[PDB]
């Protein structure tokens, strides 16, 4: 679960999106408008996805690992930049490991989805607009499974019980 | 002091406004499915229907909504040199033989194209350098090597590829945004109903929902729509019942909406008996794979022995029938050999990373050691941060102490290593059987359409066609996105109408609000009140019933006709009680409708397993009264169709066509 540092949180004064409240996939982050401080309204529904922890401008949100199975002292802190992410893992015993990973090669907000790409083709074939041909199964069969249905393998005639006309 | 005086802490909740929308194409959900749908649909509309109103609605905000919220470390579907026939063959083995092979093949010949788009958009994809050593996305670009340049990915198994995909979702949501714009995307709005046409029979007409930031009921009229809102989690009692209720493997906010919203409206459902119980690290559910293959760390019981080797005999009846033969065991059978070690108390199932690391660090240079450790930790930081938190907490850096493996509580999904969902339509080719094609009242057959005319679904939505993953989910959306624009043009002059009025819809959505208002005076505490029921308590009462009678963790995934019957008896007192749910705030109204979706699905999942008189997925769930599999009577799909007018479900067998040989 996630909590907000009241001394760090300013309630997002400018640019009237409340970063944490806006981003949370589970609608857990909410702002107290009078106090201008935010909190997690339902901590036991927190998937601990770090979405709010990353987006927070002040960096007021940290994660306390699930109290009902995780001991105290341990924490993960990201610092997500424009093209990379830095993680610092602080252990219960005091150990620290740091990491750095790529997150994106192209600049944020720059994707032109259609520029350069082919225009819409045939509304009647299975081709997507960026495609030109599609594979067909190597060998294709039409073998129906067929299920026995009858609750008995029993037969009381002398003759196989196969051509059941009546 | 008195609890009823205490402030609700959610948004507000008061008499809603009611705001209508006439739209041509609606998209419910904004995960991997619809972000593919939007991307495709716009392009086809910009050329052929530029006047057509397209709208995408999401429970959360598109930037981070869905399963890919914290990102991923791998793309699990990528052919590239592989042919879509062995793709179908592999998905068939894993999912115990009973799959819609046409949907899987169709998903194969479209999937790579999405992955290629992803890289182009900015997704850092790993590529082999020249001496077979790993390069990350940033440095692969620096070197001038790409999938676009056909450079062969890192790949930790025939079908998967490695990525630096922390920002995976945001990259995809961006493409969907720039195609649509903040005018065709309305976020933070939960859809609850789905309405079908007053005039023509079995045809979709609209959808109802509510705003999560202001008191508004939204009524949507539509010609064609996708409902892709993910799978169903927290339908069974988890292994941590305190705060750990939020630490499930699949996203905790998947309420089984896709499944119920369509089933409720008459769409034919498929394979709902199928579930997925993954084997992941204890409590945190982080991925194990990397630690196993990068360092060769194995699972050992209390004796230190390999239970896979010891319990090989359990697989005899299956391999003789051709289900497992030669160290290619289905995932369900893998944790079927795990369960006997557990129930006979020879646990805990343990990953000794301590000794496995100190041995592998001897044959590696110090700098080559930092690299393989940074790959392994990224599997958490890119995919599952909760686990890294647990290791930070428990002093469990793999160097000094190992970790426990545990099979998770059941999850209901169609995109991942499961296959439960909605009966979709095949593409319409010679190689597709006639029973696999829907074909509408106009005679033509549109790909991936439900049996409800004009309604689509994809990715977790379509059943019997698992192993789509993040790429197939996008590809399927693209498939649908086109078919919706195609549909609209063939039905251009439609005009949808509902049997129910806007007031009737509004009083339904906010019923739990009225329930609370009218009954709150009865008690000094808002939770303990005889007049209504809390959504958190409904949530609990359900997951308990499912655990104990539907084959949850508590019963070692075990069920029978008798156990299910008891389940059903409680289930339909709970169905009745749902009419008396209560909401103090908007966030509670959200939970109220999510838990109602959670009931309808988990019940349907049980009605399916009750019907199928074999244990098709041993290790996932067992029928105690029908322990073994049976290809005589049950080689087929199990489908159901709900009747809205008669409030009756009809569960029936649906024949399986084998298409790809072997
Ligand atoms: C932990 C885990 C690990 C994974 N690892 C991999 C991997 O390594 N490789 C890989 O390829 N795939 C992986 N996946 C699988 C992949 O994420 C899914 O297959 C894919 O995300 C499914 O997409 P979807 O179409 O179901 O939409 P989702 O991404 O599941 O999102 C559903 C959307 O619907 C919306 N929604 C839900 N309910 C409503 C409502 N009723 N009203 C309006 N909107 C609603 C949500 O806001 C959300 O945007 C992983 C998944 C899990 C979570
Ligand atoms: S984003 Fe950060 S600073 Fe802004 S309201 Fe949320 S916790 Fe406070
Ligand atoms: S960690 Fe994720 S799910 Fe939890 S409150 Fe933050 S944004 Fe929401």
């Amino acid at each position: 679960p996630t909590y907000v540092d009241p001394s760090k949180c300013d309630g997002c004064k400018g640019g009237e999106k409340t970063a944490c409240m806006y981003i949370c996939p589970n609608d857990l982050m909410i702002l107290d408008p009078e106090e201008m401080k935010a909190f997690n309204q339902e901590p036991e529904a927190c998937w601990e996805c770090y979405s709010c922890i990353k987006i927070c401008p002040q960096g007021a949100i940290t994660a306390r690992p699930y109290a009902d199975f995780a001991p105290m002292g341990g924490t993960c802190i990201p610092l997500r930049g424009s093209e990379d992410i830095m993680w610092t893992i602080k252990f219960r015993n005091g150990s620290v490991k740091r990491f750095k990973f790529p997150i994106r090669t192209t600049p944020e907000g720059s994707i032109k989805p259609f520029e350069g790409k082919p225009e819409a083709g045939d509304l009647e074939n299975e081709l997507l607009f960026t495609e030109t041909a599609l594979t067909v199964p190597q060998v294709a069969l039409g073998q129906k499974a067929q299920i026995a249905d009858a609750e008995t393998s029993q037969c009381w005639f002398d003759l196989p019980c196969e051509g059941g006309n009546r | 002091k008195i609890p009823s005086k205490e402030t609700p802490r959610g948004v507000a909740i008061a008499e809603p406004i009611i705001v209508e929308h006439s739209v041509d194409l609606l998209m419910v959900g904004g995960g991997m499915g619809n972000c593919g749908a939007a991307f495709e649909a716009v392009r086809w509309a910009d050329k052929y229907a530029p006047e057509a109103k397209i709208l995408l609605v999401d429970k959360a905000s598109l930037e981070r909504s869905g399963a890919v919220a914290q990102g991923l470390s791998a793309i699990n579907t990528y052919l590239g040199d592989n042919n879509a026939d062995d793709y179908v063959r592999m998905v068939r083995t894993d999912l115990m033989g009973l799959v819609r092979e046409d949907l899987i093949y169709d998903l194969g010949r479209h999937v790579d194209d999405s992955v290629h788009l992803f890289e182009e958009w900015g997704l850092p994809v790993w590529i082999k350098d020249e001496h077979g050593h790993n390069l990350d996305g940033a440095q692969a670009k620096a070197a001038g090597k790409s999938l676009r340049n056909g450079d062969k990915p890192v790949r930790s198994g025939r079908w998967q590829i490695m990525i630096n995909g922390e920002s995976y979702k945001v990259i995809v949501a961006e493409a969907a945004k720039n195609a649509l714009g903040q005018d065709r995307i309305i976020e933070r709005i939960f859809i609850v109903k789905l309405l079908l046409d007053k005039n023509t029979p079995n045809r979709i007409a609209g959808a109802v929902g509510f705003n999560l930031r202001a008191n508004e009921v939204h009524i949507f009229k539509a010609n064609a729509m996708v409902v892709a809102c993910g799978g169903a989690v927290n339908v069974y009692r988890p292994r941590s019942v305190g705060e750990g209720m939020g630490r499930a493997w699949y996203p905790v906010w998947n309420a089984g909406s896709t499944y119920t919203m369509c089933a409720q409206v008459g769409a034919e459902m498929t394979m709902m008996e199928n579930r997925f119980v993954p084997a992941r690290f204890k409590d945190g559910y982080g991925p194990v794979g990397a630690w196993f293959l990068l360092f060769k760390a194995k699972a050992t019981n209390c004796k230190g022995e390999d239970y896979c080797a010891t319990n090989r005999a359990m697989l005899k009846p299956y391999e003789e029938r051709g289900y497992a033969k030669g160290h290619v065991i289905p995932t369900c059978l893998r944790n079927h050999m795990m369960l006997r070690e557990m129930r006979e108390g020879r646990g805990p199932i343990y990953m000794d990373t301590k000794t496995a690391l100190q041995t592998s660090f001897a044959t590696m240079s110090p700098a080559q050691q930092k690299h393989l450790e940074a790959e392994a930790w990224e599997d958490f930081l890119d995919m599952c941060v909760g686990q890294a938190n647990l290791w930070a907490a428990t002093n469990c850096a793999p160097e000094e102490r190992g970790s426990e493996i545990m099979p998770t509580e059941p999850y209901l999904l169609g995109s991942h290593s499961g296959c439960c969902g909605i009966w979709a339509s095949g593409p319409d080719e010679a190689w597709v059987p006639e029973d696999y094609k829907v074909r509408a009242a106009n005679g033509k057959v549109y790909n991936r359409m439900t049996t409800v005319e004009g309604l689509w679904t994809c990715a977790d939505g379509v059943g019997a066609s698992g192993h789509k993953f993040s790429s197939g989910s996008h590809a399927e959306g693209r498939i649908v996105g086109k078919q919706m624009v195609r549909w609209y043009l063939d039905h251009k002059d439609f005009k949808p109408e509902f049997v129910e009025t806007a007031e009737e819809l509004k009083t339904l959505i906010y019923r739990p609000y009225y329930n609370y208002e009218k009954g709150k005076g009865a008690s000094t505490c808002p939770v303990v009140n005889p007049e209504y029921i809390s959504p958190k308590n409904f949530m609990m009462r359900l997951i308990k019933c499912t655990d104990e009678y539907g084959g949850g963790v508590g019963t070692y995934y075990n069920t029978s006709k008798a156990l299910l019957d008891t389940g059903f008896w409680l289930m339909e007192m709970l169905e009745e009680d749902s009419l008396k749910l209560a909401a103090r705030d908007l966030h509670e109204l959200l939970r109220c409708w999510e838990n109602y979706h959670r009931l309808w699905t988990v019940r349907l999942h049980m009605q399916h397993i009750a019907f199928r008189e074999e244990s098709r997925y041993p290790g996932f769930y067992y029928r105690a009264d029908f322990l073994g599999l049976d290809d005589s009577k049950w080689k087929c799909f199990v489908n159901s169709k709900y009747d809205p007018a008669k409030k009756e479900t009809k569960i029936f067998k649906k024949p399986y066509y084998q298409i790809i040989p072997d």
